[PDB]
RNA sequence: ACUGAACUCCUCACACCCAAUUGGACCAAUCUAUCACCCUAUAGAAGAACUAAUGUUAGUAUAAGUAACAUGAAAACAUUCU
């Protein structure tokens, strides 16, 4: 049942972190120094593998903690709440920065991980749905995308306007819920156990392990709904404020099995759109 | 500055009092403090429940295994009352389920014992201990007494008393101190059921009787907020119960455990109990 | 049990300020355990104060709170080997051997670390200056 | 004068089992004979009830009153006491669970009026008085909805009896 | 009733006002940057375009020379209005001053503003920068008009 | 005229607890990306507005200090250059107000 | 006054008349000093009645201190734990014998307004009435001015 | 017909609803004698009891954060200007 299913992949999820956990043990205080161009030169002495640049940010302050959406640890882009490994550099990125295109890349692949758990949690129980994978458009595509296989028994069927909207007052329900985006560094072998139902996610599971020099994978959750992350994510989906699954186009080329790609967009809390703005852009994201 | 002293000392005594209000001091078993003698404290206990205990079997039912452990302990830097509660439990079970059962003939087993344990549980043994003083002479290791542990000590009592003046004496008493514990209470709110119309309808089946059919007697306010249901359950075109509600399916549940209380003839109006 | 009366006699006045200035508002159970090699002294030099240097290497225990009772230095059960140069001082009428000041080496190993994180700011900057 | 607020901060509570919730750290602080009008320090005061420590200051640092900046002192060094002597590991998490004004003791001048008579001028003085308490802000009590006020309707319905009889 | 009042009341009166709108414009010429409560710089700040138009006039013009004489109370100043500023402003038509907000005076809270005049010598003001271009929002608008550009 | 009785603290409460007394909660205030400090949306920076004016008052200064006296105003324009800096083409025939620091990240 | 005092309702502690009676006083306690005027009637009441009242109330422990504070007081610990401190001060033998024998009678529930003088668990044995008793049926339960 | 009092009856208890005035039974606190030696007793005393004198002194309210008061401008704080 898809309930188990779930239960299960989270069980396993726990398992893995308090794998990692144990393995990681006690507290070596790594030095972190905010590298940023405001309040230069602090140091932060954290918790080995258990603080968060999210946690430096709490050290900085507030407005730091609400406007900081990914971090530079060491020049790469690190989740709020990804664990930090070892003494570094730090930079926090924001919506707003001259340059913040890894951090619009981040929420577009949180958006596109929300919609993929309000589709799989969707559909009635008896029709079968298998989350391929959120391809990786730019942004200025006007719509995160996510691709789905439905069953046979839907591939002749087509989302109503109000099935659209449907799915757009889950992913308020998401956001209302506010749930952190948990993460993981898993190696290929646990992913592949995790996933081990869903072929897709195990084939890419596969290609990631391969692309990377090791068979280090990076699992997503944000509540009871994992699934492999292109990259860092949002650390929460409260940031989002303006969402809404715009479409669903049937790709063209189907012939062993009909991927459907929902197609939405989505606007932080930070850069909110006034509303005719935002109804053009809902009218660009149905392409 | 006055001269006096009264005025002084009143003030300081309503300053004691108002701080012994506002942070009360930790509770503390009654033997602890003063004017304590446990030999006339238990003599006294039988006097006032009018009953001839026998005084080494009401002092073993008085002290705890736990009391015993406590005291080995700090002996380091007795005879329990675990026999004499397993004696008393068992014939309190037995004569309550006599009582239960000569009072209810058409109560099913499966409500007679709900009953019993209701009036041997813990709550209403610990409350009837507590308003017996029970507690006060308890020997146990921790204070508050736990409601555990006042339940073993109660049944305690009741298994010395039993030893002591006999099974009609303990029956008395076991009338006059949990057979009243049920007086102004109801049915079921005493045996927690579920789905008293499934159980109304299991019940007319073992009495060969079809299923009741559910029909609206009575009305009021039906489109409004507060409505008024009264559903009545039918057997063969026989009333049988009705019952109020706020919904039909309220009134209509209510309707069945009305009908359920007719059935075991545990009804409100029903006869008293007689002591 | 910050039983100032007897550390006052216990200690030094050079050493009770280390000893207990710190520590108030916060609880510690500190506790002894057997030592592992037997203590023996170091050297000894001399209007005339003793002096007299110790070396122990025993076993104890620590754990800090906080005004509120939360842990915030070492572990209450298990316990950590202590090696300490340990100076005593006398009074020479009445006064007795106190403990008047403990030497650190510097190869000595670091302290155990700390439960709670902490920030350090850098170099605060005059409207002025600019970071380097 | 009392000085009871300045004792709150020597209280140290037993320490806490490890099966227990971390206890939230404390810090009270103040500010004693400000020359402020107890009544015009209330409003500032209310204002930042119940609000993030940064939240507080961003207000008051865009306040015109001249309480503000007071307040803003005193609420720096509460924070700066809390990291240091209070172990609260995060500046930012600290919300005023309490701040208020006081009167302070105040003197007696002589105002002249107009035909040889006078009033007594009061230099008023304040006191100010915060307590910090550790962790985000406890969320604002949410509005009463429909749904919940008309349950609370029908449950004084529920409630009624007959009165006076059997 | 004060429908269609353009022109606030300061000082002791008229006479009063301009001579306080004067002394900042003097101010405002010698310096090219000034501060001063928001309400006067508002009602200077069109008789400092006035001047930069009357300076562009030119030297010669004997109702610009007497209009500044009037209005630059130091006399050093007029060489400066049609030697210096009009010169530096002769490619612009208008929008000679830029005048910000500033935080309230620390004495009595007034509403505090500074003008200066474009392209003076002294360190920009930290003006306001509008979002970049590449933010999300800016960078779903450039699909649109991308899109739009094509499509139409 | 005087009051006939004197207002109870329950209704000086009610009138100096309205809302319409209390004060509002400013919700126009964040932090500027440049420096990190707090602003109003519509107000300038208030640490970088004291910046730009401690290096106008030292420009300034260095100005009076060339100019020496009242009413030496100068007919051409001016150019501040700061240590390591020569005037370029354009800073040609324009009076050099010579600053002994580095040249701010700011000024441009 | 009612509006300014608490009250509660008639009540036994634990039915204390359905199978038996239960004597709710269990303990007295008397301190009593030696000297002191204050304390001469409590002292003859220690030597004339006491013995009488304690064999008589077998179920209630009595206890003489001889040795006050503040007061000769007496005592007073009832089965449900309420306890009703009663100075003696300056009392005659008798006021002692009848302040004893109230207590001896006297429950341990509050002394404070009582809102009703009866309480029955069973008010009703014909049914409370509801606005449907007394109210005739109709056919089909049709109501009034209904069309079918 | 019913309703209808503090009238009357009923269960229990009773000295327990006038101004001025008058008779009487008690009594807070204080001091003294002698006790008690715990916070009281018997007596002897007396600056012996305050919801009220536009009472006296002190505190703090209300009116009220009100009436009212105050700093010419810019600036390099040298200076200049009105
Ligand atoms: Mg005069
Ligand atoms: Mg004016
Ligand atoms: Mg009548
Ligand atoms: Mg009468
Ligand atoms: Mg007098
Ligand atoms: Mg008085
Ligand atoms: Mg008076
Ligand atoms: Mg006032
Ligand atoms: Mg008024
Ligand atoms: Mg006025
Ligand atoms: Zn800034």
């Amino acid at each position: 049942s898809p309930t188990e299913l779930t239960e299960m992949r989270n069980d396993l999820f726990n398992k893995e972190k308090a794998r990692q956990l144990s393995l990681t043990p006690r507290t070596e205080k790594i030095e972190v120094k905010h590298v940023g161009k405001t309040d230069p030169g602090t140091v932060f002495v954290m918790n080995k593998n258990i603080s968060t640049p999210y946690s430096c940010a709490m050290h900085l302050s507030e407005w730091y903690c609400r406007k900081s959406i990914l971090a530079l640890v060491d020049g790469q882009p690190w989740d709020m709440y990804k664990p930090l490994t070892k003494s570094c550099e730090i930079k926090f990125l924001t919506f707003k920065d001259c340059d913040p295109g890894e951090v619009n890349k981040a929420y577009w692949r949180s958006c596109a991980m929300m919609m993929g758990c309000v589709i799989e949690r969707a559909f009635k129980d008896e029709y079968m749905v298998n989350l391929v994978r959120a391809p990786e458009v730019p942004v200025i595509s006007g719509a995160f995308c996510y691709d789905v296989v439905l069953d046979s028994k839907l591939d002749e069927w087509m989302p109503t306007k109000e099935n659209l909207r449907s799915f757009t007052k889950d992913a308020h329900a998401l956001i209302y819920k506010d749930l952190p985006f948990e993460t993981l560094e898993v190696e290929a072998k646990v992913a592949l156990e995790i996933f081990q139902h869903s072929k897709y996610k195990v084939d890419f599971i596969e290609e990631k392990a391969s692309q990377n020099p090791e068979r280090i994978v990076k699992l997503h959750r944000i509540g009871d709904f994992i699934d492999v992350s292109e990259g860092p994510l949002i650390p929460r989906t409260s940031i989002c404020f303006q969402y809404e699954v715009s479409a669903v186009h049937n790709l063209q080329p189907t012939q062993p099995s009909l991927i459907r790609r929902f197609q939405g967009v989505s606007l932080p809390v930070h850069l909110r759109a006034h509303f005719t703005i935002w109804d053009k852009l809902l009218e660009r994201s149905r392409k | 500055v006055k001269k006096g002293f009264r005025a002084a000392f009143r003030f300081q005594k309503e300053l004691e009092r108002q701080r012994l209000l506002r942070c009360p001091p930790p509770p503390v078993r009654r033997s602890e403090k003063p004017n304590w003698d446990y030999h006339a404290e238990i003599q006294a206990f039988g006097h006032r429940l009018q009953e001839n205990f026998s005084l080494d079997l009401l002092k073993t039912a008085f002290v705890n295994s736990c009391y015993i452990k406590s005291e080995e302990a700090k002996r380091q830097q007795l005879k329990s009352n675990q026999e004499l509660s397993e004696q008393g439990t068992s014939f309190s079970q037995t004569c309550l389920t006599q009582f239960l059962e000569d009072e209810y003939p058409d109560m099913p087993t499966e409500g007679i014992k709900n009953l019993v344990d209701f009036l041997t549980g813990e709550e209403v043994v610990c409350h009837v201990a507590r308003n017996l003083a029970v507690e006060q002479l308890t020997l146990s290791e921790e204070f508050p007494v736990p409601p555990a542990v006042l339940q073993q000590t109660f049944f305690a009592v009741i298994g010395a008393l039993l030893q002591s003046s006999g099974p009609e004496r303990t029956a008395l008493f076991i009338r006059d101190f949990l057979i009243t514990q049920m007086t102004g209470k109801e049915l079921f709110e005493m045996w927690k059921i579920i789905n008293p119309m499934g159980l109304l309808v299991e019940e007319l089946k073992k009495r060969n009787v079809s299923a009741p059919e559910s029909r609206l007697t009575r009305q009021s306010g039906g489109t409004t907020a507060l409505p008024l249901y009264f559903v009545g359950l039918y057997c063969d075109k026989k009333l049988i119960a009705e019952g109020p509600g706020e919904t039909v399916l309220v009134a209509e549940e209510e309707a069945a455990r009305v009908a359920l209380r007719k059935l075991y003839g545990f009804t409100e109006n029903r006869r008293p109990w007689n002591y | 049990n910050s039983d100032h009366d007897r550390l006052h006699t216990l200690v030094t006045e050079h050493c009770f300020p280390d000893m207990t200035w710190d520590i108030k508002y916060k609880t510690v159970r500190w506790s002894f355990v057997e030592s592992l090699e037997p203590s023996h002294v170091v050297q000894v030099r001399c209007n005339v104060y003793g002096q007299i240097t110790v070396r122990m290497h025993t076993r104890q225990t620590l754990a800090i709170y906080d005004r509120f009772g939360r842990l915030m230095y070492g572990q209450e059960d298990v316990p950590k080997d202590v090696l300490e140069y340990v100076v005593f001082e006398k009074q020479l009428p009445y006064g007795s051997w106190r403990m008047h000041t403990k030497i650190v080496p510097p190869w000595a190993p670091p302290k155990q670390p700390i439960l709670k994180t902490v920030m350090i700011p850098g170099p605060q900057l005059k409207p002025e200056e600019e970071y380097e | 004068i009392s000085r009871k607020w300045e004792k709150k901060n020597k209280i140290v509570y037993p320490p806490q089992l490890p099966g227990e919730p971390r206890r939230p750290a404390e810090i009270y602080h103040c500010r004693r004979q400000i020359k402020y009008s107890k009544d015009k320090m209330w409003y500032l005061a209310k204002l930042i009830r119940g609000m993030s420590i940064d939240q507080a200051l961003a207000q008051l640092e865009f306040n015109d009153k001249k309480g503000a900046k007071i307040i803003k002192e005193v609420l720096l060094e509460a924070q700066d006491m809390a990291v240091r002597d209070h172990n609260v590991e995060f500046r930012s998490n600290l919300y005023i669970a309490e701040s208020t004004s006081g009167r302070g003791q105040c003197l007696k001048r002589i105002r002249y009026h107009g035909r040889g008579r006078f009033g007594i001028m009061e230099k008023v003085y304040c006191h100010y008085f915060v307590k910090l308490v550790e962790g985000p802000p406890p969320p604002p009590e949410p509005p009463k909805t429909a749904v919940a006020h008309a349950k609370e309707y029908i449950q004084q319905l529920r409630s009624r009896t007959i009165v006076h009889t059997l | 009733i004060s429908h269609g009042r353009v022109f606030r009341r300061m000082g002791l009166g008229p006479e009063s006002r301009i001579h306080l709108l004067r002394n900042l414009l003097t101010g405002l010429v010698r310096h090219e940057r000034i501060e001063a409560p928001w309400a006067r710089v508002d009602e200077m700040r069109g008789y400092a375009e006035k001047l930069i138009d009357y300076g562009k006039l030119g030297d010669t013009n004997e109702r610009a020379m007497r209009m500044a004489d009037f209005w630059l109370t130091e006399k050093d100043l007029i060489p400066k209005l049609f030697q210096v500023l009009a010169p530096r402003y002769k490619d612009q038509t208008g929008g000679y001053t830029r005048m910000l907000q500033i935080p309230n005076r620390s004495l009595d809270r007034a509403k505090m503003a500074v003008i200066e005049y474009k392209g003076n010598c002294l360190p920009p003001l930290p003006l306001p920068r509008r979002d970049s271009h590449l933010t999300l929002l800016n960078q779903l608008l450039q699909g649109l008009r991308q899109d739009l550009r094509q499509s139409q | 005229a005087a009051p006939k009785n004197r207002r109870t603290i329950e209704v000086n409460r009610c009138r100096r607890r309205n809302p319409q007394k209390l004060i509002k909660v400013k919700n126009n205030i964040d932090v500027c990306p440049e420096c990190g400090h707090l602003k109003q949306k519509h107000v300038l920076c208030a640490y970088c507005y004291e910046k730009v004016c401690k290096e106008t008052a030292e420009i300034r200064r260095q100005i009076g200090k060339q100019e020496g006296g009242p009413f030496k105003a100068p007919t051409i324009e001016t150019v501040v250059l700061y240590t390591g800096e020569t005037p370029s083409e354009q800073d040609q025939g324009k009076r050099i107000i010579e600053r002994d620091r580095k040249r701010p990240s700011w000024f441009t | 006054t009612a509006r300014g005092t608490p009250s509660r309702f008639l009540a036994s502690v634990l039915h204390n008349g359905l199978g038996r009676y239960v004597q709710q006083l269990q303990r007295l306690s008397f301190s009593v000093s030696r000297d002191g005027a204050s304390s001469r009637g409590a002292r003859e009441f220690v030597e004339r009645e006491v013995i009488d009242f304690a064999r008589r109330n077998p179920g209630v422990v009595i206890y003489v201190n001889s040795r006050p504070c503040c007061v000769p007081r007496v005592v007073a610990e009832y089965l449900n734990g309420a306890v009703r401190e009663e100075s003696i001060h300056c009392k005659s033998v008798e006021e002692i014998s009848t302040l004893v024998q109230k207590l001896a009678d006297q429950s341990g529930l509050d002394v404070i307004r009582i809102r009703k003088p009866f309480h029955t668990d069973n008010p009703s044995i014909q049914g409370q009435w509801h606005p449907f008793t007394n109210k005739p049926t109709t056919f089909r339960g049709l109501r009034p001015r209904e069309v079918q």
